[PDB]
Formats: C-alpha cells, structure tokens, sequence
C-alpha cells in the first residue's frame, strides 16, 4: 500500500552506523528531502532507495514487492541523478540527451534543453559545457521524463540562481500532480516549508 | 529499453568522425609489422609465426578496449543501466560487449585478406585464420568482461583479480592458434573449430549473466 | 615525334608487363582523383551547411 | 608584412585555378613524354616506365613531410594557427602519396621479386612514412575542439620529424643484416631523365593546388561562424 | 612539489593501483609463451625467433602499460603541477617517467632471469637481454610519454595511442633484437649497447620538454 | 600595490565573447568574487590567472611580470583548488594533504584535516569518502598553504552549512593579514557587501 518503502534500512560504513531501524512510506504527489551533515548516509541512502546497492539488513519495497523482485516496473518509472550526471562527456548535450528520452523525438529533446537553461548549447560536445551546463545536461532530462519517481542527489550542485529557480519550479510541480522527488541539498530549498517532509538519518 | 540503442551509443562514442573507422586497421597493420622488423625479412619464417602474430595482435586489441568497456563509464555513468533501461543488466553487457566485438572483431577480419599476404599465408591458411577470427575474437570480450568489471570498478582490489582477465584467454589462444598451426600443414580443422564453437557457444551464454552479477558486486 | 611504339594499343598498352604497369596507374590516378572530388564535393558541402545555419 | 587574417582564404583562391591548370598541363606533358614516348631500359623493358609514376610520389611524400615539419615549427614557437592549419591540410595528401609509391613499387616489383610484398628497406621506410602520416591524421582528427588539434598534431609531427632519420638509418641498416644492399644499383638514361623531371614538377604543383584546396576548406570549417563567411 | 616527492607520489599512486600493473605483466609472459607452444620441439627455430619475440613483447606490455602515465591525472589533478610546484613541469614529467618505469619496465628486467631459462638462453645471452632491457624500456617510456601527453584529453584507452609511438620504437626494436640475436652467436655487442645507450640518452633529454609542452596544449 | 593585474583579457570561444578588455589590480587584502552565470566566462577567467590557460589577447601579471616569465615565484603564492579537487581517490584524505605540505607534516596536516572536518577520516581512502568529505581534503589545504594569493573555483561545491561557514572564516582571516582570495561561487557569501569587490566579465 503505496509506492517507495524502506522497511528497517540499517546500514554502516567502516565503523559508524549510518542509520539504522528507517521506516518510512512515501506516497503519491510527496516532496521530501534527506536531511543531513556533509558524510552522513544520504548518497548511501538514496542508492539504496534506487536499488543499486543492497541493504545491510533491510528492505526497501516498489508498490509492495522488493526491488529486485519487479526491477522492471520499477526501473520504468524511476529517475536518478546522482553526483555523477551520467552523461558521455564527449557526446554532444542533444545525442546524450537522446539516449536518455523515451524515444528521442529531437523536437522535444531541444525542448528539453531549451527548458533546462543549455539553449543555443545543444550541438557543442558537453565536454566543453562549463561545469553547471554540463550538470543541466543530466537535469534536462526532467522536463522529457514520465517517470513518476525522481531520486535527485544534490542537483544544485553548480547550477546559478536561475537554474537553481527554474529547478525548483520545475520539481514543486512535478509533485503537485502525482510525482514524488527525494532530494538531498546543502542548499535551503526556495519554497514552504509545508511542502517539504524532511526525514532524518535517525 | 532498446537495446539496439545502447549498441549504437557504444558504437557512437568509439568512432566519433568517419575517418577513425580506419583507425583499428591502422593498429593492426603497425603491429603486425612490428614482427618483420623483430625477427626478420624472410616469409617462411613469417608463416610459421603468423598465427602467434596474429592472435597477439587480436589479443592486444581485445585488451586495449576492454578497459574502455567499463572504466570510463564508472565516473560518470555506469549507473543509469542498472538503475535504468529496464532491459536486463545482461542485455546491456550483451550489447557493449557486442559493439566491443565490432570494434575489435571486424577491423581484423576485414583486414585479414591483407595480412595473409604479408604474412605469406595461401588461402587455406586465410580461411581458417579468418573462421578462427570469426569464431574466436568475439569470445575474447565474453570471458574477458566479467574480469574487467570487477577490476577497473573493485576498490582495494588485489593482484588476483587479473587472474581473471588474460590468463582466462589462455584455453581460446591455445587452441586458436593451433586451428592455425594445423591449417599451415593443411589438416582438417574441423574439430579445432568446435572447440571454438562450443567455447563461443557457452561463453556468449554465460558471460552476460557473470559480467552483470559482477557489475552488482562491484558497484556496491 | 617519334614514338617508343611501333603502333597503337596492339603494340601499346602491353609492353608484356601491361597488367603490371596498368595496375599502378589506375591504382595511382583513382587515389588522386579521389583527393581532387573530396576536396570539392566538401568545399561544395561546407558552403551549403553555411547558408543551412542561415535559417 | 604577413597579414594573415582570413584573408588567406582568398588569396588560396585566387592561385588555385591557374595551380590547377599548371599542374594538369604539366603532368599530361611529363605522362605522354615518358609512357608512350621514352624508351624503355634493356632489364626491366616497359615495366620501367613506373617511374615517371612511383618516384615522383615517392620524392613528395617525403617532401609533404618536410614541408609538414617545417609549418609545425612555424606554427609552434611563433603561435600561428594557419600554420598548424597547413599540416593539417598536407597530411591527407601525404599519405596519399605514400600509399601510392608503396602501391606502384609493389606492383613493379612483383614481376622481379615473384610476389607482391617484400620487406626490403625501401618498403619498410615508406610504411613508416604512411605510419606517421596515419598518426598524424588521426590525432588531428581526434579533437573535438579545432585549434588545439593543429598544435597536437604539430607537436606530433615534429616528434616525428626528429625521429624520423632516425628510423629511416635503422631500417636500412636493419636491411644490409639480413640481405646486404639494394636490387643491382640506381640509373635513369639521359632519355628517361627528363620526363621524370616533368612528372616531379607536376606531382609538386599538383600537391601545391591541393593543399591550397584542403587549407581553404579547412579555413572555412574552422571561421564557420564568422561574420566573413556571410556569402 | 619536490622531485623526488612527485616520484614517490606516483609510485605510491601505481602501487594501489594493482592488476593495473599486473596485466602488462601478465601479456608479456602470455605473448613469450604462446609462440614456444606453436612451434614444437624445434630448438634451432626457437633461437632464431627468441629476442624478436621477446622485445616485441615488452614493445607491447609497454604499449599496454602507458594508458595510465597521465590517465588519471587529467580528471582530477594534472594540473596543482603544472599550475604549482615551481619545479618546472619537464622535471615533473622525468619523475612520473621514472615512477611509470620503475613499475612497468624494471619488472621486465627482474622476470628476464625466468624468461632466459623458459626460451632457453644462456648466461651470455641473459646478460646481453637484461643489458638491453636496461637500456631499452627507460627509451620505450620516455618516447610513449608525449604520446600519452598527446591523447590524454582524449582518452581513447585503445588503438589510437599505439599508432602514435609505436612507429617511433622502431629503430629501439631492431637495434635492441640485433645486439640480441648477435649474443646468440656469441658475438661482441658492445657497438650495439653503445647506439641503445645513445638512444637513451637522446630519448631522456627531449622527451620530457615534448611532454610538457603536449600536457600544456592538452590542459587548455 | 597590484599583486596581480589583468591587462586588456580577452576571450572569445567560437562565436560568443565571453570578456573583452578586463583589466582588473588586486592588492593585498582583497577579496574578490567573479561573478556571472552558468556559462558566463569564470572558470576560464580564473585558469588565465592562474596561467593555465593563456589568453587570446592580453596578459596576467603577477607583481609587475608576465607570468611566464616568473613563473617559478609564482607558484610558490599561489592556490588554486578548481571544480575538480586535485586529489587522487586511491591514496588517503592525510597522505593527498601530504603530497602539497613543504615541511613539519604529518603532524600539521592532521591538525589542517581536523579544521577541514575530517577528523578520523585521515587514513580512508578517498574515493570512499562521501562527495562533500571529498571537496574538504583538498580544502584542507586553506589551513596549511603560506601562499599569499588564494584563486578558488566554487569552494562550496557540496559542503554542508557549517563546513561553507568555517569556510567563509578561513578565507576572511588570510585577507585580513594582507591575503588575496579570488573566488567564483553561487551560494551568496555570509559575509558583509563591502568586504567583497564583486567584478563581472564586462
Ligand atoms: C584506392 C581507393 C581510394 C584511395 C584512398 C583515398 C583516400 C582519400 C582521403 C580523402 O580524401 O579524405 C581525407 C580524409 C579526411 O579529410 P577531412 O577533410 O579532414 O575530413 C573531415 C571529417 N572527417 O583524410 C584521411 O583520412 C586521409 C587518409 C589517407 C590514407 C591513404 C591510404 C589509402 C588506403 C586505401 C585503402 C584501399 C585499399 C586497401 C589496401 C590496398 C593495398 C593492398
Ligand atoms: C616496393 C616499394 C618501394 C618503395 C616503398 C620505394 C621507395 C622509394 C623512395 C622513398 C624513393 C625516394 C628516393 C630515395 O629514397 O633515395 C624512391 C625512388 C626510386 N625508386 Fe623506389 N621504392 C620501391 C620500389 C622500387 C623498385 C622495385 C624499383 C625498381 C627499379 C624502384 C626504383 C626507384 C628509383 C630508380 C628511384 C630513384 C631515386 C632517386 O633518383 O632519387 N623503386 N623509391
Ligand atoms: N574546452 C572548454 N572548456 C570549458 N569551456 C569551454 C571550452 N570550450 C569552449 N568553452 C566555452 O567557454 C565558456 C566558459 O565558461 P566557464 O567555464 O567560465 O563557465 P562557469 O562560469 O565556470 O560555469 P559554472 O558557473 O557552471 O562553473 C563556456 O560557456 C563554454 O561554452
Ligand atoms: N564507495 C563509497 N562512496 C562513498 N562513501 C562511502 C563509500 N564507502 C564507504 N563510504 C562511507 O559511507 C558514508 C556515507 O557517505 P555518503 O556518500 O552517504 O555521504 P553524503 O551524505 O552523500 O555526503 P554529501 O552530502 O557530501 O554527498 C561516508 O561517511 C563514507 O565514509
Ligand atoms: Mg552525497
Ligand atoms: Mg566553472
């Protein structure tokens, strides 16, 4: 009964305990953020919550059933962007882009583009996009997206006022609809703090 | 989704102009000349050497891009396959090891009629130098992608962990070069070649499986 | 003047080597040629993606 | 007084149809002189008449790489771009003109030495040559960002410019220790000499039209957003 | 921002990183070996082809070796020493020559003892291996570094860096053989480690300017 | 009286100018933030400083010379720590702080890793520490360099509130024994408008 679950996520790195006995259900059109210290477990977290990394002891569940038992239908409507963007620097911001878009329609990818800010940038190879350009190649991928899931590690990281606006507006109404964003920013969010379920490493 | 999509990604960051399509026969022709100017002018020589050459040189090749396969993609975005793509994590290995093969596998057996005559081989050595190539290259990204995986990604890893990247291609160089070796004198190789087949049979079955429950392991 | 065959390419053309010496010279003029239309057909194309940016 | 401003891009143009017309008439006159008129040599008979054909690529291969080194130098300690963009425009023509002799002194050759291959010393150094040719082009070609391909690739060539002697004395010596010295000895008859003169010239003036025609391409592709290319 | 503190810096660095290391290794023993099974119980032939296929294997564990000279340096920090450390930077590129060498070709020295009782050599022509060792892999390192310097930007890890300082090995490969195969004979090779230690001392005094030079194009 | 000066810099990559006749004197005591957007001409600006990159047209002089030209006395006052850290991810968090300490280390690193925030995580590996931890080895160094010019690019890339304040304080206190800190960031500095000379790329 209802989407992402952790169910007593218990995880420690060399000698310290990250978190330990996390249980939270996350549901439909909920905006909530991983609050925490610079080396706490959030990165550590948030891979678990997208299955990368196995929990230590723990489960975390996709509409009832542990991610690896679906990993399908949860992969479908699932969108991750860690510290790593995970974009071929040497493609250009649209041919990565493409790869990332459902079908890659190439009017909705310059779309996209457009819409993240990197307009007039789409055909110069990323590795030559400053460092927040290149960042907002990854963050593009919001406004193409149909997922309904997105799991965003830091995506502030080197973007302007603007972009860090635009980002925010983007997110608030993504979640107003049915969507849900797991955030983790050093940077104060720009919105009520009625909106935001901040849950702690606890 | 769309497999074929990640082939062609692959296949898209390797050549990035039409002129560097070229770039892997140029390899194969600088080390393939390397050996006259080592051990000597004379072609009967070179016969009898050419499929230690050859294999070496198919060796070398297969090596070069395997570190390409998954390293570079550990900075930036081995994720966003296994987190993503919802095809299975043994469909996209599958897929790169494909465009890994097409990269390597082809600019030598395109280039094979070439180097049968610089070697000195007659057509009977080509065809079984190219049905070795045919059946044996592509197997050197099979079982040289789950050793890969786990050592270009496994922090504080050891020396073993190359035990499982060139002394696993020991069994295929073997008996590849010896299908060669045997063709030379003009013998039937028949059952040199399935050997080769049953290797790129079994191989190309299990090594998706063992390079995605490798890229599990190591990722966490 | 004064040819180095007796006659036409009964006499020329084969000198007894004319696979050889025909070989290098189709194999000397296609690469050439092949330079010469590549450099063209490119300053042609360049020109049109010039004026393609232009809209 | 050097301008060097795009400039150049006209003054390329402005040499290369009459280049074009010199080298044309110059290589017919040299290729019906010699193949057809000259006569040919006791040993070889009419398989000779290569020469007018590989030597001349043979003699400008080298001479592109020279000329090649020396616009990398240029283009090195005094910061020209059109320098560097000269090297990237010879380097095609280069290869082609090694690939060529290498091609033409197989096929002459191959009715001596009874097979199409031989690793002599002169094939070997001109497959060296066609190796550092194919270095060159595929470094120049391996950079997304021009202008830092051109100093790469300038750099590259000067690397192997200076080693270049040196690989060349190492086959030929490589050679005398398996075999000893080339086929009997080098003759050209005053009747064959000229006509290999003429075909030298026009090879030279036909490397010259083309290198004017891969600098004004290259010109362009690099100012493509300029406002001069407005036409 | 010392010499020597840089050469420390990088030997630890190559030190972590094993089975990096290891699989040069690995393919230098593969390639010595695998031409020892195809040709049988033929000693003289075995002689004759002996130093050609041992340099054309450390040629290629070099080759396979000098992906990492400056890999991971231009993701993180290539630069705190060009930009810093008032050593100047053909000092910097000498010391990480000299670390790359201390892990890549001095291994090939301390393995020839083996390499001379697996090929069957003698104590002469392991003196005369080792000795050409010595003076060869220092030549092999310094001619690859503005290679590597060149295609760091790219980071091709593949074909593209084997066709830029492969050609220039030439003339080390077929000096190096030759004072080789004349120890077979029992022969004087001193006129033939005179013109290797020429060529290391040539290689050694530009090389790190190239170098330097091609890691300021490529930093920018 | 003009530690750096900038003389007529210009930098026009393809068909845009990202800064056109910047010439800028900096004193001791400066401190200086470039400002300017996600593909404004900030990182380019500060790696022409540093001398990694040389202009198109103009020149950087440190105390009244090029910076070829000193380019030995340069380095021994300078810092630059850009968008990537420096630092090798296999060696440990004290022994990357070791490699840039000239003397006395291993003693005073410890204590420069314990200001950072990194205290008992001096002997882990770098790549297993967490993003932010990673940003802090490198800035470690702000509480070991003697270097009078400090030249950073986005120091706050993923450090956590306190980690930016500690920050903030380190490079107030190295301007006010006569320091100069040039700085790009996007978070807003913590920190009075007249204690920082904003110049943009004009
Ligand atoms: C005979 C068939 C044709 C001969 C080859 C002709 C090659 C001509 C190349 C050419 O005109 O293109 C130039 C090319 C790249 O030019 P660029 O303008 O920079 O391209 C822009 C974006 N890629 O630059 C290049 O890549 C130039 C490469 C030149 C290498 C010459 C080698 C010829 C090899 C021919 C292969 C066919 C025969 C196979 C082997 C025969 C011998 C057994
Ligand atoms: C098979 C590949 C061959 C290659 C790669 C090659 C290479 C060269 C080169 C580089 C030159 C430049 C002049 C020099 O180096 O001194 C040259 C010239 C010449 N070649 Fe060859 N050669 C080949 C085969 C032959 C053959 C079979 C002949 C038979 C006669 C021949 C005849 C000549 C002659 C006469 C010259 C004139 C040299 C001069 O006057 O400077 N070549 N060739
Ligand atoms: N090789 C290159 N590296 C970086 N930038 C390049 C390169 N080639 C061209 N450029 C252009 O030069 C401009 C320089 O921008 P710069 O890197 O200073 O942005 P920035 O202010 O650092 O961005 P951010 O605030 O995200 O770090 C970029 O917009 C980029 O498009
Ligand atoms: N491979 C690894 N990558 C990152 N952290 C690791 C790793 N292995 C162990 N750890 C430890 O696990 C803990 C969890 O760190 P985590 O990556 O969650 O930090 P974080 O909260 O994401 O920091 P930041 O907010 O700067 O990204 C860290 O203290 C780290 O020491
Ligand atoms: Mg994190
Ligand atoms: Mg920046």
């Amino acid at each position: 009964m209802g989407m992402l679950e952790a169910r007593e996520l218990l995880c420690e790195r060399d000698e310290r305990t990250l978190f330990s006995g996390l249980s939270f259900t996350l549901n439909a059109g909920e905006w909530v953020q991983i609050t925490g210290s610079n080396g706490a477990g959030k990165t550590t977290l948030l891979r678990l919550l997208t299955g990368l990394s196995r929990p230590d002891a723990g489960e975390v569940l996709w509409q009832g059933q542990p991610l690896h038992q679906v990993r399908d239908s949860y992969h479908q409507n699932l969108l991750w962007i860690g510290h790593q963007p995970g974009i071929k620097t040497r493609l250009t911001a649209l041919e990565n882009l493409h790869f990332y878009h459902r079908d890659g329609d190439t009017a909705q990818c310059l779309e996209a583009l457009a819409q993240a800010g990197l307009a007039g940038f789409e055909d110069i190879p990323v590795n030559q996009l400053s460092a927040g350009q290149q960042r907002r190649v990854a963050l593009a991928r919001l406004w193409l997206t149909r997922a309904t899931l997105w799991i965003l590690d830091e995506p502030f990281t080197a973007i302007d006022v603007n972009g860090v606006d635009r980002l925010t507006q983007r997110m608030a109404q993504h979640t107003e609809q049915g969507g849900i964003v797991i955030l983790t920013t050093h940077q104060p969010l720009n919105v009520a703090e009625s909106k935001i379920r901040r849950i702690s490493l606890t | 989704m769309m497999f074929w999509r990640i082939f062609r990604l692959e296949l898209r960051v390797a050549f990035r102009h039409s002129a560097e399509i070229a770039n892997p026969l140029w390899f194969f022709l600088i080390v393939i000349t390397l050996f006259p100017l080592s051990i000597g002018p004379e072609p009967q020589l070179l016969a009898r050497i050419a499929p230690g050459i050859i294999w070496v040189a198919a060796l070398l090749s297969s090596l070069l891009a395997l570190e390409r396969l998954f390293r570079d993609d550990l900075q930036d975005g081995s994720l966003e396959q296994l987190m993503l793509l919802p095809l299975p994590l043994p469909a996209v290995v599958l897929a790169k090891v494909m465009a890994h093969w097409m990269v390597t596998g082809l600019p030598l057996l395109i280039l094979s009629p070439l180097v049968a005559m610089l070697l000195g081989m007659d057509v009977y050595g080509w065809q079984v130098m190219a049905l070795t190539l045919l059946l044996g290259t592509p197997t050197l990204g099979f079982l040289g992608a789950p050793g890969v995986a786990l050592t270009v990604g496994l922090k504080r890893g050891g020396v073993l962990l190359s035990i499982l990247v060139l002394p696993l291609t020991i069994p295929l160089l073997i008996f590849a070069t010896a299908a060669m070796d045997a063709a030379s004198m003009h013998l039937p190789v028949d059952g040199y070649l399935a050997i080769l087949g049953a290797l790129l049979a079994g191989t190309a079955t299990l090594s998706p499986f063992a390079t995605a429950a490798a890229l599990r392991i190591s990722i966490q | 003047m004064t040819p180095a065959f007796a006659s036409w390419n009964e006499f020329f053309a084969m000198g007894g080597y004319a696979f050889f010496v025909w070989l290098a010279v189709v194999m000397t003029v296609i690469p050439l040629v092949v330079l010469v239309v590549h450099s063209v057909m490119q300053h042609r194309a360049i020109l049109r993606g010039v004026a393609q940016q232009r809209a | 007084q050097l301008a060097i401003p795009p400039r150049l891009y006209q003054i390329c143009g402005w040499f290369i149809p009459w280049l074009a017309i010199a080298s044309v008439v110059v290589l017919t006159v040299g290729w019906i002189w010699g193949f057809g008129f000259a006569p040919a040599d006791y040993q070889q008979g009419n398989s000779y008449r290569i020469i007018y054909l590989h030597v001349p690529a043979a003699i400008w291969s080298m001479g592109i790489y020279a000329s090649m080194a020396v616009a990398a130098f240029i283009g090195l300690v005094w910061q020209m771009k059109m320098a560097n963009l000269a090297v990237a425009a010879m380097a095609p023509i280069g290869a082609v003109f090694t690939f060529i002799a290498l091609v033409t002194g197989s096929a002459w050759g191959k009715p001596m030495w009874g097979t199409w291959w031989v690793w002599d010393a002169r094939l070997t150094s001109e497959l060296v040559l066609l190796f550092l040719y194919v270095g060159v082009i595929a470094l120049w070609h391996a950079f997304d960002d021009r202008r830092l391909a051109g100093r790469a690739a300038g750099i590259l060539v000067l690397i192997g410019v200076v080693n270049l002697p040196i690989i060349h004395y190492s086959v030929e010596w490589w050679n005398t220790l398996h075999q000893g010295s080339t086929r009997m000895q080098q003759s050209i008859d005053p009747a064959m000499r000229s006509p290999l003169r003429w075909s030298i010239f026009g090879f030279l003036l036909l490397s010259a039209t083309l290198t004017l025609m891969r600098m004004r391409n290259l010109i362009l592709l690099m100012e493509k957003r300029r406002p001069w290319v407005s036409e």
